[PDB]
RNA sequence: UGGCGGUAGCGU
């Protein structure tokens, strides 16, 4: 369901970091079971992370503060299971 | 064969050993699919000898290729044969003529 | 229930298996390569298709990219089996991201032979051909007079 | 398996682009079907389907396609082929003439025309002409038959009687297109995709059936005896 | 010597004939050259590739 | 009689040149109707017409297809070869075994299979194999099943449940019995309409099949496949 | 359960 990405090389900007952020999202998908931000048309990992960058649900910055925020998220729980 | 030719598919064919010539002229004795018999005429008659050539054509043996050599008569029973005259086609070729 | 049996579902080639290949090739690129791989563009990505045969088929406008031509010429598949490979594959690798050559920018997806000579008969004029001179509300009038 | 069962179409998929605009789908056909259905289906919805259409057209103080009105900016030619993307359907009898008359402003479109309750414009917004000078006025005589397929003014061929080329055939763009299918490992099956933009008079999807009947009706005495 | 060959067979002597579409039957719309030629199989098959 | 009523085309003749070659007319036709149907009939005819053809041969001392046999003037293949082009008709079933055997030098043609009663050997003159020698005796088992279409040997083995005991030859049918089509529409007259068409086409077939027949079937199919668009869901 | 050498051919 996708044949062209200049719309998410633009907005990623460089052509290159897009590669990685839609691979690091993919892998949070297949390996980690997250939920997509996106309907799913019957479509790969890939292609679902490609298609939930193109307005702008995933970048590097709010998908490093999101992981930030579980991380602190499960620490804390960890603290008050530990307490 | 080729309904456009040169002319040369015949030379082509009986100097290559793909096909039978007939050693001797006669008649066709005995022709089958593997085999044939020419009774030689009295003409080419050797003293001390019943006069006949027998033919023993190769049938599906590989080349070096991994292709197949295969011979079949063109001749039928009571057909007079003379010397160089073809008993048997060869691989790629019909009536003693290249058929690539 | 065992990888075996997977195989042994493979091999003998069970009617599933069919419909899981097309599943797992939905959208999985594969890299094509031609022998010589003298410039950048000689190995691209393109989206498989499952056809009948035993040999590749392969788009007619990216074979002036392939300097590959139909008479004998043979390319190489290479399957991309990781996350980053696919989504290098799709993002750079891929027909639709090359239209231009890096050597001089010029475009590489032209039409060459047979797409070129139709559109030069589509668009030609006589003086004399049947319905000259009529008024047409719009192309698709056109289209069905043509038919 | 046995000689006298062949593959059934099955999985029409439909889809509406627009209100008179249409994409069907056929995924199981024999190996060949899908062009002469096609081609078959195309040639009758473009060539046989009957239907109203103007044919005639009667224009006051004007006795030629060339000459000039000063009331309209729009040349005769303009009107006429306004005239011609118009669709009229007619109920009852063949052959109607309607009247339109206006003056004043210039927007002139279909729901001026005189009502008469059998004809029914299914777009009444459609421009027919445009009015610049303010007392210009302008009346005109159409007439509209019922007839079959596309029949050119040419072939057709008294000084206010105008003629226009009749579409009576009410289709456009229609195109089939037939790619490959996979059916258990048969993938030499045909899947066929048929577009077809409608004027307006009737429903895409009717027009597909009207011409399988017409086509099914065509071959009843052989088909009856099998 | 061919276009003689053409009349004693009662063919046309430009060679082209009025082809047919098999799949719409429309006729194409310029004369087609129709013949008979040689064929040749090279042994470069694809099953040998593959 | 009108626009919304179309004439109903129907057969008036069936010009029967040889035993293979034949016409069928069908008029009248309404102003482009006839080349439309005379395409769909000719698309149908070469593809979906059933006809019986040879599947499986046994001869009795050969045991496989690149053998010979001792007085037989061809090889084995060359005899599966011409046994391809037989042409049969069958009535009652799909199936039918037959059996040749000949002795004596001469030509074996189809004359020379048993006569079955329910199977007809359209051309009984249809040359098989020579026999080059007396004492040499030839002796097969022909199958011959009903079908459409080209189907090769591989398509049948592909099953491979039966596991055929050696000597069972595996020969390509072409179920297909009609060979040429040719369709051709001119001017028709009825009464006054002086716009109608009639539309003949000229068949040549193996003389297994009625050209009535043909066309009849053709039209059953043609409305069968055409009764999905009718419906329309 | 590999290597070397020679030969011929294919696509550039
Ligand atoms: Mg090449």
């Amino acid at each position: 369901a996708r044949v062209t990405v200049q719309d998410a090389v633009e907005k990623i900007g460089n052509r290159f970091d897009l590669v990685l952020v839609a691979a690091r999202r993919a892998r949070q998908m297949q390996v980690g079971g997250k939920d997509p931000l996106v309907p799913e048309e019957n479509d790969k990992t890939t292609v679902i992370a490609l298609r939930e960058i193109e307005e702008g649900l995933i970048n590097n910055q709010i998908l490093d503060v999101r992981e930030r925020q579980e991380q602190q998220e499960q620490e804390a729980a960890e603290l008050q299971a530990v307490t | 064969k080729p309904l456009v030719g040169t002319g040369m598919e015949r030379a082509v064919a009986v100097d290559s050993g793909v096909t039978a010539v007939a050693k001797r002229g006669g008649v066709v004795q005995y022709v089958d699919a593997s085999r044939i018999v020419i009774k030689v005429n009295e003409d080419e008659m050797y003293p001390g000898e019943a006069g006949i050539d027998i033919y023993n054509l190769t049938k599906y043996t590989r080349s070096n290729q991994n292709t197949c050599i295969n011979q079949m008569p063109c001749v039928s029973l009571g057909e007079p044969v003379e010397r160089g005259d073809v008993l048997a086609d060869g691989p790629s070729t019909d009536l003693g003529e290249l058929a690539l | 229930t065992t990888i075996k049996a997977a195989k042994k579902m493979v091999e003998r080639e069970e009617a599933v298996v069919w419909d899981i290949l097309d599943e797992v090739i939905r959208e999985h690129p594969v890299l094509l390569n031609r022998a010589p791989t003298l410039h950048r563009l000689g190995i691209q990505a393109f989206e498989p298709v499952l056809i009948e045969g035993k040999a590749i088929q392969l788009h007619p406008l990216v074979c002036a990219a392939y300097n590959a031509d139909f008479d004998g010429d043979q390319m190489a598949v290479h399957v991309p089996l990781t996350l980053e490979a696919q989504l290098e594959a799709r993002a750079l690798m891929m027909s639709t991201n090359n239209i231009l050559s890096p050597a001089n920018g010029e475009p590489i997806i032209v039409p060459s032979q047979d797409v070129v000579l139709g559109l030069y008969y589509m668009t030609r004029d006589c003086v004399n051909a049947k319905g000259e001179g009529m008024v047409l509300t719009g192309p698709k009038e056109a289209e069905r007079l043509y038919r | 398996g046995s000689v006298t069962e062949f593959l059934k179409p099955r999985l029409v998929d439909i889809e509406q682009v627009s209100s008179t605009h249409a994409k069907v789908t056929l995924e199981p056909l024999e190996r060949g079907f899908g062009h002469t259905l096609g081609n078959a289906l195309r040639r009758i919805l473009l060539s046989s389907m009957p239907g109203c259409a103007v044919t005639e057209v009667e224009i006051d103080g004007v006795l030629h396609e060339y000459s000039t009105k000063e009331g309209v900016q729009e040349d005769i030619l303009e009107i006429l082929l306004n005239l011609k993307g118009l669709a009229v359907r007619v109920q009852g009898k063949d052959e109607v003439i309607l009247t339109l008359n206006k003056s004043g402003i210039g927007p002139v479109t279909a729901a001026d025309i005189t009502h008469d309750g059998d004809v029914e414009i299914v777009k009444p917004q459609h421009v027919i002409c445009h009015l610049t000078d303010e007392n210009a006025s302008i009346s005109m005589r159409i007439k509209v038959q019922r007839g079959r397929g596309y029949v050119p003014a040419s072939t057709r061929i008294p000084i206010g009687r105008l003629l226009v080329d009749a579409c009576y055939s009410p289709v456009e763009r229609i195109a089939y297109n037939v790619e490959a299918a996979r059916v258990e490992q048969r993938t030499d099956l045909d899947k066929l995709v048929i577009e077809m933009e409608t004027n307006g008079t009737i429903d895409p999807e009717e027009a597909i059936r009207r011409a399988a009947t017409i086509l099914a009706e065509q071959l009843e005495a052989f088909v009856d005896l099998r | 010597e061919i276009k003689e060959l053409l009349k004693l067979g009662d063919l046309p002597t430009s060679g082209q004939i009025r082809l047919y579409d098999g799949r719409t039957g429309e006729q194409f719309e310029r004369p087609v050259t129709v013949g008979y030629m040689y064929m040749l199989k090279l042994n470069h098959l694809v099953d040998d590739k593959m």
